[PDB]
Order: C-alpha cells, then sequence, then structure tokens
C-alpha cells in the first residue's frame, strides 16, 4: 500500500515579513519520517527541515516545521526576498518513498516598470539568411505583461518566442526575451519594427521600434 | 500489559542482537514518562536497517504498541541528545527506562 | 563534507537505455544509501528508488520497476541508474542524494544532492548553435546604462551555458530559459552595464554546448 502523500498549496504569493505556512497530509500514520527541500532555478534541492520538526545544519532560523498527527507543516516565520522558490516534502516511512508535488512560492513587491531594449538582426545573421528582432523587457513587476510585435503598422503572431526568467531572488522582479524570427528575404519586405509592451505600470503600451536600414 | 509487553520485546532485541554497530542511534536526555516512547518510535528506521538476518512484523507491532502507549492526546516532541549509541546501548537504554517507568 | 555528481549520455534515442553515474567524493559510499530521484522539466521531484553499494540491496518505485537497474561499484565510489525502454517521457534532470545512519540525525534524510544532470529522449541528432550579438542600433550616450545580449539559436539538446567576461560580469545578467521551435531551442542572454564600461573594456559573453564540443565567444561591438 504505496504511501501517498498531498502538498498544499500548490502555489502561493506573499508579501516579504510574512509568516508562510506550507502543508503536507499524508495517506497513513508516518511518525517524525517527512522531511522538507527547497529548490530554486532547478538547481540541487535543499534540505530545509529533517524528520518533521528539526532544522537542518545550514538553514536560516527562520524556518521552522510542525506536526499534527498526520498533518505536516513547513512554517516560514517573516518572509525573505530570496525565499522565492519550490518547497518539497518527502515521506521517508517506507519504501518507496514519496514526495509532495510542491508548492510555488513568489513574491509580492510593490510594482515596476520593465526596462525595454529591441535588437535588430545582426549582420552575422542576416548572412547566414536569417532575421531575429528581439525585444528584452528587464525587471519588472508583476509578473503578467503582454507583447506584440508590430510590422509595418500590423500584428504578426507568427515566429514569436517567449520566455519569462523564474523571479530574481535579490529584489523579485521577473524579466521577459521575446524574439521574432524571419527569413533575411522576409525581413527586408518590411520597414518599421515594433515591440509594444502592455504592462499595468503605463497606461498605454510601451513602444520600441525601429526602421530597418535606419 | 503493554509496558511488560514492550520490554521484553526491547529484551528479546537486545538479547538477540549481541558491522552493525557503526549505526548511529539517538536517545533523549530524559525518559522518565510514557509520552516519551515517541523518542522510540523516532528511531525504528535505523532500528529496522540493522535488523537484517521478515523482520518488518517485529519493529511494526514494536510500533502498535508504543502508539497504544505514548498517549494519543498529544504529539509530543522529542528532544534528542547529540551524543550517539551503538544498537546495542540504544537497546539497553530503553529496556531500563521500561523497567523504570513500570515499577512506580 | 561530502559531494554527489551526475553524470551521463545527454542525448538518447526512444527504445535504448541511458546509463547514469553518480560519484561520491568527500567520504566512502560505503557509509550511504544512494537515492535517485529526477524532475521533468516542469514538474515535480519523483523518487526511482536507491541501493546499498554494501549489499548491493536494491529498492524501486512502481513506475521504475521495469525500467531501472541499480548497480554499485564500491571501489571507483561510485553507484549507477540504467534506465531502459526509454521513452519522450523519461526526459528528466536526473539527482543522486543519500540516507545514511552512520552520523547525526540532521544528515540521515538527503542531506547531500548532486547538481543534476539532463537527459534528453529524441530522434533528433545533435546540433550546434549559432550565436548572435544584441547591440543596441541608436547612438551610445554616455553616463547612462546599456543593456547587451547574446542569440544563442538553433542547438538540440539542452542545455547550454552562458557567463558574462567569464563570470566577472554575474550582477545584471539575464540568462532566459531556452524556447523550443522546430526541434531546435533558441535563447537570449542580455547583460547591463554602464555605458562607460562598454567603451572602456570588453563586454563578452562566453558560450558551451558540452552536447556538440562547442565553445563559443563573442565580443559585443557597437552599431
Amino acid at each position: 500500500p504505496d504511501i501517498q502523500v498531498t502538498q498544499s498549496p500548490a502555489s502561493l504569493s506573499a508579501s516579504l515579513e510574512e509568516i508562510v505556512t506550507i502543508t503536507c497530509q499524508a495517506s497513513q500514520d508516518i511518525g517524525n519520517y517527512l522531511s522538507w527541500y527547497q529548490q530554486k532555478l532547478g538547481k540541487s534541492p535543499q534540505l530545509l527541515i529533517h524528520s518533521a520538526t528539526s532544522l537542518a545544519d545550514g538553514v536560516p532560523s527562520r524556518f521552522s516545521g510542525s506536526r499534527s498527527g498526520t498533518q505536516y507543516s513547513l512554517k516560514i516565520n517573516r518572509l525573505q526576498v530570496e525565499d522565492t522558490g519550490i518547497y518539497y516534502c518527502l515521506q521517508h516511512y517506507s519504501t518507496p518513498y514519496t514526495f509532495g508535488a510542491g508548492t510555488k512560492l513568489e513574491l509580492k513587491r510593490a510594482d515596476a516598470a520593465p526596462t525595454v531594449s529591441i535588437f535588430p538582426p545582426s549582420s552575422e545573421q542576416l548572412a547566414s539568411g536569417g532575421a531575429s528582432v528581439v525585444c528584452l523587457l528587464n525587471n519588472f513587476y508583476p509578473k503578467d505583461i503582454s507583447v506584440k510585435w508590430k510590422i509595418d503598422g500590423s500584428e504578426r503572431q507568427n515566429g514569436v518566442l517567449d520566455s519569462v526568467t523564474d523571479q530574481d531572488s535579490k529584489d523579485s522582479t521577473y524579466s521577459m526575451s521575446s524574439t521574432l524570427t524571419l527569413t533575411k528575404a522576409e525581413y527586408e519586405s518590411h520597414n518599421s519594427y515594433t515591440c509594444e509592451v502592455t504592462h499595468k505600470t503605463s497606461t498605454s503600451p510601451v513602444v520600441k521600434s525601429f526602421n530597418r536600414g535606419e | 500489559s503493554h509496558l511488560e509487553q514492550l520490554l521484553m520485546d526491547l529484551q528479546e532485541l537486545l538479547s538477540r542482537m549481541e558491522r552493525m554497530l557503526t549505526f548511529k542511534f539517538y536517545l533523549p536526555k530524559q525518559a522518565t514518562e510514557l509520552k516519551d516512547l515517541q523518542c522510540l518510535e523516532d528511531e525504528l528506521g535505523p532500528l529496522r536497517h540493522v535488523l537484517d538476518l521478515d523482520a518488518e512484523n517485529f519493529i511494526s507491532n514494536i510500533r502498535v504498541t508504543v502508539v497504544k502507549l505514548k498517549g494519543s492526546d498529544n504529539t509530543f516532541e522529542c528532544q534528542f541528545d547529540d551524543e550517539s549509541a551503538t544498537v546495542v546501548d540504544f537497546l539497553r537504554r530503553w529496556i531500563a527506562f521500561c523497567q523504570s517507568i513500570i515499577s512506580t | 563534507e561530502v559531494q554527489l555528481q551526475e553524470s551521463g549520455a545527454e542525448l538518447v534515442r526512444p527504445g535504448t537505455s541511458v546509463k547514469l553515474s553518480c560519484k561520491v567524493s568527500g567520504d566512502t559510499i560505503t557509509a550511504y544509501y544512494l537515492h535517485f530521484v529526477r524532475q521533468r522539466p516542469g514538474q515535480g521531484l519523483e523518487w526511482i528508488g536507491r541501493i546499498d553499494p554494501e549489499d548491493d540491496s536494491t529498492k524501486y518505485a512502481e513506475n521504475f520497476k521495469n525500467k531501472a537497474t541499480f548497480t554499485a561499484d564500491a571501489s571507483s565510489n561510485t553507484a549507477y541508474l540504467r534506465l531502459s525502454s526509454l521513452t519522450s517521457e523519461d526526459t528528466a534532470t536526473y539527482f543522486c542524494t543519500t540516507v545514511t545512519f552512520y552520523y547525526s540525525r540532521e544528515l540521515r534524510w538527503f542531506a547531500y544532492w548532486g547538481q543534476g544532470t539532463l537527459v534528453t529522449v529524441s530522434s533528433a541528432e545533435t546540433t550546434a548553435p549559432s550565436v548572435y550579438p544584441l547591440a543596441p542600433g541608436t547612438a551610445l550616450k554616455s553616463n547612462s546604462m546599456v543593456t547587451l545580449g547574446c542569440l544563442v539559436k538553433g542547438y538540440f539538446p539542452e542545455p547550454v551555458t552562458v557567463t558574462w567576461n567569464s563570470g566577472a560580469l554575474s550582477s545584471g545578467v539575464h540568462t532566459f530559459p531556452a524556447v523550443l521551435q522546430s526541434g531546435l531551442y533558441t535563447l537570449t542572454s542580455s547583460v547591463t552595464v554602464p555605458s562607460s564600461t562598454w567603451s572602456s573594456q570588453a563586454v563578452t559573453c562566453n558560450v558551451a554546448h558540452p552536447a556538440s564540443s562547442t565553445k563559443v565567444d563573442k565580443k559585443i561591438v557597437p552599431r
């Protein structure tokens, strides 16, 4: 009878100095054989609390664990900017061991306007017959944002690839990269390229633009 | 009858125990009440691994006895000493605790 | 006190197998149970199983019963995971971690983890990236800040690493997650430096793609 474990919440955003509680529920009496782990940027997990209630060696003292029967709690006593990331529980009572599915914790912040940069295709890429137009939106908050590419005034949806960074561990902002990829011939058939940024920090969309050959 | 069953089960374990002496067990500083048996339950993991030549039934039934004895009202947090003990001294210690807590 | 390091083929074909290594240093391997854990790209940790190098005894998750085989070589301080009948679902980062009762309580439960190593299961062949400069196309007006970048386009599989000035630029760096289109990955990496730092000294991105044995250094120059 494999031991199942439910973790909750799946995700959460909380402010600085906030008390955060993360729960794991075990399908059986597991006693003190559950531990808590932290993972940032998809890198190595780190043990936080072991045996339900004991702080591990080099872990901030704001982390603590409690247990009530089959309910287990990870508590962060007053959240720090660096605490953004993912938290996991693990039953290690008997084989097979089982991880909770994780909690994605993000930090709330005051608003921050993106710094917007647009980049024409490099002459090195055009030589290869390709043309990637790049727009970078850096250090903004909140995470929600929308980007549109306009070519000579009309929106282009095809050839666009978007990517957003995980929350920054030092200033809680996000960054985004939008690349519009065209063939050199296609790129040379138009004149004006615009990256249009919609974000709550501006009433009207922020525009960065260039004219091909300017 | 639960205690004396645990005592004999712990006496059984010590008697048939004495490589596996490298495993490090840990004890509470003070063990004077039934709710302190939580600290024994917490070490059954490693106690199971050393138990090598279906002994699972032995540890499992010790655990149910401990759960019947430690109480149901509260989840007592155990406070362990940092000093480790072999599987032998650990077993002798809890045996002594059982004899200690029976005669009161 | 101890380090774990995973390694293995980065690209493997479907239906074939892969053998992953977990090299432990800092201590003997006999003191540990070696557990393997995998993480799918957007997903959580998933317990695969374990082996005890002393006993060679093995424990397996249900989903990996017919898929995984743990071995160990005590002489080389290394445990191994062979994953068979590989599908695209096996595409993941694989970690090793430990259990021990030879030390303190705080060191028993997955106290040590490897850095983790990525395995891609695909029919596609390895492809080297092209690295293009990202330079401001309007004039550089001093006393401001400036954002520079490198576009790393059309490689396979993941991962690639990007540093700036070989690590000397660490702050103001954003390396974005790769995006897959038509079987090829593309990622951008930016660095923000004072406008006066650009003119006085070199700003260069160092790009590596081990899967194709590619190292590229691209100096970013004004346009």
